[PDB]
Order: C-alpha cells, then structure tokens, then sequence
C-alpha cells in the first residue's frame, strides 16, 4: 500500500490511497485500501487519512471516518484520535499497521504500531522529513 | 498551512536484515516524491492534484506495494485497488480488482471526475477507463523477482 | 427485549402508479418474513442467523431488488451486492459484482467464516463459494419481466 | 435492495444487506449494499444499520456507521442520530433513501426522506407492524 494526503494553500483536504493488497490474497480478496472510510477518507470540516496494513481490520474499524468522527463529535485532537484508533483499537482487532493523517488547521500525525513504515511529510516552502524506522 | 504526508506501506522492517544501501534507496525514493508534492503545493497547485501525483508515483515506483511492484495473490495475479477523496466536494472515486490499467489512482480519479459513481470494480472498471481513453496494460509489468520470493515464502506450511 | 425489523427498498413508491393488489402483495410477503425472523428470536435464535434467513427470504421474493428479482444493469446482465456483519465479534462478510449465485447473502456469510477476508468480487467470490460447494446458477434465474420493463423505461428517458 | 437488523434474546446485533444495484447501472458500479459502514453495520455496543437509497451519497456520507458514531461518540440518541443523518446529512449531499436500525437498548427506527420504503418491524413475541409509505 502506498498513500498521501494533503493540505493546500486554499484550505482544502484530499486522501488518495493505491494497493497490491496481501502477499498470497484470494483472488477476488478487496482490502481497506479503495473502501471509503477504511483506507482513505478525507473532509475539510475535519480531516485526510491514507491506511496502510491488515486491510480487514481497518473495514472492520472503519479506521480512516474513525479518525474523522473521534475529532469530530468526540472532540479529540488529531494526535489523540490517531493514538486511539492506530494504538488501542486496531490491535484490539488484531490489525497491524498505520496511517498519515493531515486535519483542517494543518496538524500532521504518521501513527504506526508495526516496526516500520516508509513515510515522509513536509511544509510546503520548508525540509521534508522521511522515516522506515520507529521515532 | 499547506502539508502534504506520504507513505509506503507498514510492517515488520528490522535495521539488522536491511543494509544501509537498500534504506538509502527508499529514504531518496520517498524524498523525491514528497518533494515534488511540496513543490505543487506551493505553486498553488490542489490537495487533489497532489496527492494524485504522489501517488501516482509511488505506483510507478517499483519498492512500494502498488502498481509496479505490486504483490501477487495466490495464483501468481496482481489485483490492484486504489481510492481517492477531496475533502472539498466529499466526492470520492476507487477502482478494485483491476490487472490492466497502469497506474489505479489515476482509474480512481476518472471514476470521481467523469462518472456520477464512486466505486467500479474489475473489467467494468477497465471498461469504463478504456472508453475514456486509458491505455490497456499487461499485468506482467507490475511482476518484480523480489515480490515473487515474498510470495513462494508466504507458501510454506 | 429481542427484536427484527426489515426493509425491501426506499424509492419513488407512488400511490397514484401502485394497485392495491400488488400493495398487499408486498404487505403479505414483508409479514411473512418479519413473523418467521421474530419466531426465529422467540425461539433463541442468534441475530446473525436471524439477518441471513431474513435477507435470504428477501433475496428469494421475486418482489424486491435482490436475488430473483434483481434490476438489470445497462448490459441487460445482474450483478448482485451482499452484506453481512455481526456486532458480538464485529467480523463481516461481503461480496459484489456476483452473477452465479442465487443468494448472495448466504456468499458473504461465507466469507465472513470460512475466509481469513472480508470482502470478495466477482469469479474469485464465486470461486471460492463454488470450492465450499455453493451451486453455481445462470443469472436468468433473478431475471423478471417487471425489472425488465423498467430497463426499458430507463432508456427511453435518455 | 433488502436488508434486516435483529437483536437477540443474548444481547448481540448483526445486520445484514443484498442487492441487484440500479435499473441501467453501469456494469461493475458498486453502492453502499456491501461495503462495511456505508450500507451495513452492526456493533453489539451502539447499533446495527442496513441502509437503502443512492449508493454514493450513503458511501460518501458513511450513512450506517455515521449513525454508531453520532450515537457512541456524539452522545445523540437512535431516533436524534437517524434525523440527523436520513433527514439532513443525506439529503445535503443529494442523498435520497432511508435505513432500518436497532440500538443496544433495542430502540428500533425506519427513517426515511423518500415517498416510500417497504418495511416490518416485530418485538419477539409481540404482533409485527408493516409499512409502504409515509405514516
Ligand atoms: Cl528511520
Ligand atoms: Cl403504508
Ligand atoms: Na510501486
Ligand atoms: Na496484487
Ligand atoms: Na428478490
């Protein structure tokens, strides 16, 4: 799975997730990764996810309108919704993986709780940062 | 403030199987790709058209689990899924299941921006993309010898 | 405090394009199933076999937009959309774009169980369904001369 | 399109959602019907949601989750959570058609903004109740 997300100088959001899906799939087998809401979602009132990982965890989870609705009606920050969603209640399920997230004041989060995973993010005019490794 | 993030994929990477050699080409791939997301932003360019780009060139970027170098399912396929939402309008276009159209993010957009619908899936999707002038591909062009030994590993029991 | 409801479709029910014998039609065919989901209940029945059996009535009332009875696409073809999801485990089982099954909700109760996935399309969800020993159908089976009538109607519009 | 929601004598929610699409549908176009949190859901914590009407608009809008969310993260009730979503989100975004719903107290709602929805409901052991249109 690859994704990004964006934030723009005339305030909008937008997600856009692409996948092989899993080593060894069924035929036939359709992950998070083109389901609105698990693997990708995005809206300027609150927030734009990009998923990556146990795909059926995150469409069990709705991860990514997760995220959205934790900010949304439950007034949680970006940085709390993503600890809630990524940290506690996908591997409740027994998901691995994570997601980057941008909301509509231009916080950015890159939650995972695997090893690794191969992400960057940067200001526009400004040095991007990239990580594999956790920290 | 205009941001982009990107990624390319989660899971178990350990420092101690990887040499330096092998994360410096990832860490150069995933700066040249955010950097030309940063450079659109920018320039005015929009959240849509960038993350498109981006991911479109993670696709085309044959480290990264999607388009060329996709995985390969059970009988040696790629099956490949995309989506992809502005946060301005809440329209939204994904393709699944499809093996001959290059690059799925761009089949997404097409969905979003020249249908009145969100989801296609298989020859349907392809159908709908070739009607709009999208190149028909092999799905051999996405194969890499490296997902191919991932996929011999995962059948081992 | 066990409890069912049902629904056959939302849409442009007009009561001035409806006769009333097909009004009771649908009221005799919605009662029936609500009664056989609540003696299910009554009986201990979980809620997962009480939704399936339900939908899989729904799916065979040649009445209402799935299974026999389902409205034609632009091909003059059926593909057909299944879900189900249990709310103890929250595990779910999809499937869409399936022509070669008679009751897709019985499919995606399949996949739910017997597939480490929750979501297949198309020839591999009918595959995979064929392999566990579902028949395979011909899509004439769902086809009816009501939904075909509307096919046509459809296109003199445009 | 058909659906059914169901509480049982053990606490557990399920629902479940099949359909045939739209009369001259593109082939290979996908609604709400079968993706998880659009046109089906069940949570034995909040509710369980099958969904009815313009595929897209209940995608786009996450109708059957949106209702779980309002109701465990927005404090809203059943009946205030369907309102919202049936009568005003949907219809916003050019939505037409309604859901059947059942909460964990085994509240049951059949919203609705169309002419008509074909629809029963039952508690066990008590007389059913069918329904055509409005009223
Ligand atoms: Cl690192
Ligand atoms: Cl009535
Ligand atoms: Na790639
Ligand atoms: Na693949
Ligand atoms: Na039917």
């Amino acid at each position: 799975t690859v994704g990004a997300v964006a934030l723009d100088l005339d305030g909008n959001l937008a997600a856009a997730t692409s996948t092989g899906g899993t080593t060894n799939k069924l035929p036939g087998r359709v992950g998070d990764s083109p389901l609105v809401g698990a693997g990708c979602y995005a809206n300027n009132a609150s927030v734009a996810v990009s998923c990556t990982g146990t795909g059926e965890v995150f469409i069990r989870a709705l991860a990514a309108y997760d995220i959205a609705a934790l900010m949304d009606y439950g007034g949680l920050s970006l940085a709390e919704a993503c600890e809630r969603v990524v940290m506690e209640k996908l591997p409740a399920l027994g998901g691995s993986g994570g997601l980057i997230a941008i909301d509509h004041e231009g916080n950015v989060a890159l939650p995972f709780n695997t090893e690794g995973m191969y992400r960057a993010w940067g200001y526009a005019g400004d040095t991007p940062t990239t990580g594999i490794y956790r920290e | 403030k205009a941001v982009i993030a990107i990624h390319g994929g989660a899971g178990a990477i350990s420092r101690a199987q990887m040499s330096l050699q092998q994360e410096l080409r990832y860490i150069e791939a995933l700066s040249a790709i955010v950097e030309t997301g940063q450079k659109m932003l920018e320039a005015g360019e929009s959240a849509l058209d960038v993350v498109t780009e981006a991911v479109r060139l993670l696709e085309e970027c044959p480290l990264f689990n999607a388009g060329i170098g996709a995985v390969f399912t059970r009988d040696e396929t790629h099956e490949l899924d995309a989506c992809v939402m502005d946060g301005n309008t809440l329209k939204a276009g994904a393709v699944a299941g499809v093996s001959h159209l290059r690059n799925p993010v761009l089949a997404a957009r097409l969905v979003m921006e020249q249908s009145p619908h969100v989801m296609m899936i298989g020859e349907g999707a392809e159908n709908f993309a070739f009607a709009r002038g999208m190149e028909r591909v092999s799905p051999e062009i996405f194969s890499t010898s490296l997902r191919y030994e991932q996929l011999l590993a995962a059948r081992k029991e």
